[PDB]
């Protein structure tokens, strides 16, 4: 429909960005996301909070 | 005024691709149809979905 490109920010929740380790062909680059933080919060961090 | 806004030649294939996204770009606005009639049910029903 036209509506992504340079001019258009998608911004999304942790729902659709979630396992960012799979990233569908179709989502356009530049979407913007928020999710809990897993490359630095680290596992044995965690298990200390 | 005459804001002609585009201009689409469906070459071929109305329903299989590269048709649908040139249609999708018409706003509400008056739409000069120029084909014949065995091709203009196909268009407008393409139009309608």
């Amino acid at each position: 429909l036209g509506l992504t490109g340079y001019d258009f920010f998608w911004i999304v929740p942790s729902l659709v960005s979630g396992n960012t380790e799979l990233i569908p062909k179709e989502f356009p680059s530049g979407l913007i996301s928020v999710s809990y933080d897993d490359w630095d919060y680290s596992l044995e961090a965690r298990v200390r909070d | 005024g005459w804001d002609m806004q585009n201009v689409i030649t469906l070459d071929t294939s109305f329903e299989d691709a590269k048709t649908q996204v040139q249609l999708k770009k018409i706003h509400s606005s008056v739409i000069l149809l120029y084909c014949s009639k065995d091709e203009a049910v196909l268009i407008l029903s393409e139009a309608r979905s």
